[PDB]
C-alpha cells in the first residue's frame, strides 16, 4: 500500500496469503473468491462458488496462497473483489472457544512493476 | 492440492480414491473439456444425531449451477464422468461412520403405496433429498448389501474425506440428461453421531466434478 | 472348480414367464408383453443386475383342454415397432414383415430365438429417470427396454366345440452379458411397473 | 463460400478483399478462439433513392447478439480484429455507388452546437445510425478525403459485394469493449441509387465476424 502510493502508474500481480489462527481442533470449511475486474460482487455463497475460488479447510491447511492474475490498475476506480464465505459452521470442541481469528498477508510477486515516482498522499499538514 | 479448470479443493489428507468399477473416465474415441470440469460445491448438510442421510442424483444435482447448468439446458445429449468428493470435518471428539455410496440406476420406491415416484419425489435439484427408510435405500433392498456399489467409509475416528471416481455408467453412448440419471450419489449414517453436550452439527460437503465432458 | 457359477450359467433357466388361459368360441386369445417384471422367482434374479444383454429363447408350450381336437396355432412376435392385434381376424395376423410361427397342439412345443431387440447396448432392468417429456410420464420404464409382444391365436374357424386353451410361455435368456451387480431385494414387490415396498 | 466457426455465407463473385493497412488479424504472442467466429449478420438496411448513409460502430454493433454478446458482458477486456462483408444485391438495371468505409476512431461530431455527443448519440447498438451531413462525415472531415481509410467502392455496374478484414487497431494491447469502440464502418452512397418505376429498395445487407478474440 505505502510504496504503491509513491507511484503512478501500477502492475503486476499480487497475491494474498490467509492464515487461520484458532485452536489445533478447530475444524471448519471457507470458500475463498477472487471476483476479475469488472464482475460483480458476490452476495451469496452459489454465486461466489462460480467464481475462481478455493475450498479452504481448517486442517493441516492453516495457510492458504492465493494467487491475484495480472491487474494492471492506473476517481474512484476498482479493479476487483476478494470475498469471502463461510462453507460449514465452525466446529470447535468443548474446551476451545469458540471464537477464532483469520489474518491476511498481501505480498506482490517479482513481476510488480511501478513507474512515473509522485509523491505520497499519506502525511499533509511541528515543534522544534 | 485437487486443481480442475479454475477452481479447486485444499485437501489435506488425500484419502484412496475409489476408482468405481476399476475404471477411469475419458472421452470416446461439441466438447469443450476445460470449463465444466471444476469442483461444484454442494451446500453443507445439516448432520446430527438423527439424521437419515442424503441423496443427490447425477447429473439432476447440478442442472442449475454454472456451465454445466448452461450447457445441459442448451444442448440435448451429454456423455460425462464424475468424481465426487465429501469432506466431513470433525473433531477427534467427535464418533460415528459414513457410507459414501454411489448408485447406478437408483430407481426408488415409494412407501406403502404401489404409485410411482413423481417429478417432485425424484428430481430434486441441488438440495438433494433425505432418505425415509435408509435401512432398504428406499428401494426395497438392504443397505447391509450396499456396499456392492462403488463405496467408501468416512469413519470419523479413522479419516474425514472420501473420493470417487465415477465413470460413464450406460448403456447408450450419450444420454438426456434432464429425464435421466445414473448416478446417486447416497451418504447413509451407518453409526450415527454422538457426543453429550455438543450433539449438535456437524457438517458434511459434498464436491461434485463433473469430468471429461462431451455435448451433442 | 467353480464353472456351475457362472452368470450365464446362473440366469439361463427356462422359467414360467407367461400362463395365461384363452376362451375359444383381449377377445378369445391373448397379448403378452415380453418383459422380465412377471414372476417374482426370475424377477428377483434377473434384478441382481444393473445393465443385462440376452438372446431370449421363447418355448411357447400349449394343451387343451374342452369344456379333443387338433388346432392350428400362430404365435407372432410383433417387436417395438409396428402395431399388434386387437381382436382374432384382424388384417395383422396377415403380416409378412412380423416374426409369426405357425404350428399344432400334436408337435413337440414352439421355439424361436428372440434377438437382442433393445436399441442401447443393454436391457437397462434398473431405470432411474422418466421415458417422456411430460412430467406424468411413466418413471423408470425405458422406451428403449421394450422388448415387444408376442400375440397368439388359433388359425382354425369356429368349431361346434367350446374349449379352453391353455398357454404357458417359457423364456430362456441366452448369451447372457451381465453388468453392475445390485444388492437382492429384500422387501416385497408390490407392482410390476415400479419398485415399490410395503414395509 | 466462407464458412467460420459454424455459420457461413455463399457467396458467389468473392471480391477482392482489402487487407486493412496491409496487415491481417492474428493472436497476441482465455481464448475461445471457435464460438466467436462465425458470421454476425445485421439487418437489411432499406436504401432508396434519397438515403444518406448508414454507420456500426465496432464492437457496439455486436453488444447483444450470440456467444460475442455474452463474452463481453462477463469479460472486462477483448481483442479482436474484424471481417465485415457488406453485399448489396441488385439487378443489373439499377444504378448507384457506395462508399464502404472502415474508419478508425470516428469521433463524432454534432451540428451547430458545441454539446459533446451523449451515450444515446454514439452507441446505437446493432440497429446503426444514420449520417446527418454524410458529406462531411458528421465531424468536420470531409469524404473526398475518406479513401485515406480502408475503403471499397460498390459501384452496381461493376460488382455487389465488399470484403474489408480489420485488424486490431489501438494503442493499448487490449481495451475494455462497452466503453470505446474502434473501427466505425460506414456505407456512404456518394451516387445515389435511381431508376423510374421501380424507385424503391435495394437492400443491403452487413455480415460482421469477429476474428481471433481474445478475452480477459
Amino acid at each position: 500500500g505505502n510504496i504503491s502510493r509513491y507511484y503512478t502508474h501500477w502492475s503486476g500481480s499480487l497475491e494474498m496469503t490467509f492464515m487461520f489462527c484458532g485452536s489445533f481442533m478447530a475444524a471448519g470449511k471457507l470458500i475463498l473468491c477472487y471476483t476479475p475486474p469488472g464482475g460483480s460482487c458476490p452476495t451469496t455463497r452459489e454465486t461466489a462458488m462460480l467464481g475462481t475460488h478455493i475450498v479452504w479447510d481448517f486442517g493441516l491447511q492453516s495457510s492458504v496462497t492465493l494467487i491475484i492474475p495480472w491487474i494492471s490498475g492506473s476517481t474512484n476506480a476498482n479493479v476487483g473483489y476478494v470475498t469471502c464465505f463461510m462453507q460449514t459452521n465452525l466446529i470447535v470442541p468443548s474446551e476451545s472457544s469458540d471464537t477464532c481469528s483469520l489474518i491476511g498477508f498481501i505480498a506482490a510477486k517479482d513481476d510488480f512493476s511501478l513507474r512515473l515516482m509522485r509523491d505520497s498522499p499519506d502525511i499533509g499538514q511541528l515543534h522544534a | 492440492q485437487l486443481k480442475l479448470g479454475n477452481s479447486a479443493i485444499v485437501t489435506q489428507e488425500a484419502a484412496n480414491y475409489c476408482c468405481a468399477y476399476g475404471e477411469w473416465p475419458n472421452y470416446l474415441p461439441t466438447q469443450p473439456e476445460t470449463a465444466t470440469d471444476r469442483f461444484y460445491t454442494l451446500k453443507s448438510v445439516k448432520w446430527e444425531t438423527g439424521s437419515t442421510g442424503w441423496w443427490w442424483k447425477l447429473p439432476d444435482a447440478l442442472n442449475n449451477i454454472g456451465m454445466f447448468g448452461q450447457n445441459v439446458q442448451h444442448h440435448y445429449l451429454y456423455r460425462s464422468g464424475f468424481l465426487i468428493h465429501v469432506q466431513c470435518n470433525a473433531t477427534k471428539f467427535h464418533q460415528g461412520a459414513l457410507l459414501v455410496v454411489a448408485i447406478p440406476e437408483h430407481q426408488r420406491g415409494a412407501h406403502n403405496t404401489n404409485t410411482s415416484p413423481g417429478f417432485d419425489d425424484i428430481m430434486k435439484g441441488e438440495e438433494g433429498g433425505t432418505f425415509n427408510h435408509p435401512y432398504v435405500l428406499d428401494d426395497g433392498t438392504s443397505l447391509a448389501c450396499a456396499t456392492i456399489f462403488p463405496h467408501q467409509w468416512i469413519n470419523l475416528r479413522t479419516n474425514n474425506s472420501a473420493t470417487i471416481v465415477l465413470p460413464w455408467m450406460n448403456a447408450a453412448p450419450m444420454d438426456f440428461p434432464l429425464r435421466h440419471n445414473q448416478w446417486t450419489l447416497a451418504i447413509i449414517p451407518v453409526v450415527p453421531l454422538g457426543t453429550r453436550t455438543t450433539s449438535s452439527m456437524v457438517p458434511i460437503t459434498v464436491s461434485i466434478a463433473p469430468m471429461c465432458c462431451e455435448f451433442n | 472348480g467353480v464353472s456351475e457359477t457362472l452368470v450365464e450359467n446362473f440366469l439361463s433357466r427356462a422359467a414360467l414367464v407367461s400362463k395365461r388361459s384363452f376362451e375359444y368360441k383381449d377377445k378369445n386369445f391373448f397379448k403378452w408383453t415380453i418383459n422380465t417384471r412377471s414372476f417374482v422367482q426370475l424377477r428377483r434374479k434377473l434384478e441382481l443386475f444393473t445393465y443385462l444383454r440376452f438372446d431370449a429363447e421363447i418355448t411357447i408350450l400349449t394343451t387343451v383342454a374342452v369344456n379333443l381336437p387338433d388346432l392350428t396355432l400362430q404365435a407372432m412376435f410383433v417387436p417395438t415397432g409396428a402395431l399388434t392385434p386387437e381382436k382374432q381376424d384382424s388384417f395383422h395376423w396377415q403380416s409378412g414383415s412380423n416374426a409369426s410361427v405357425f404350428f399344432k397342439i400334436s408337435d413337440p412345443p414352439a421355439r424361436i430365438t428372440i434377438p437382442f431387440m433393445c436399441i442401447n447396448s443393454a436391457y437397462s432392468v434398473f431405470y432411474d429417470g422418466f421415458a417422456g417429456f411430460e412430467k406424468n410420464g411413466l418413471y423408470g420404464i425405458n422406451p428403449a427396454d421394450t422388448i415387444g409382444n408376442l400375440c397368439v391365436r388359433i388359425v382354425n374357424e369356429h368349431q361346434p366345440v367350446g374349449f379352453t386353451v391353455t398357454v404357458r410361455v417359457y423364456m430362456k435368456p441366452k448369451h447372457i452379458k451381465a453388468w453392475a451387480p445390485r444388492p437382492p431385494r429384500t422387501l416385497p414387490y408390490m407392482s410390476i411397473a415400479n419398485a415399490n415396498y410395503k414395509g
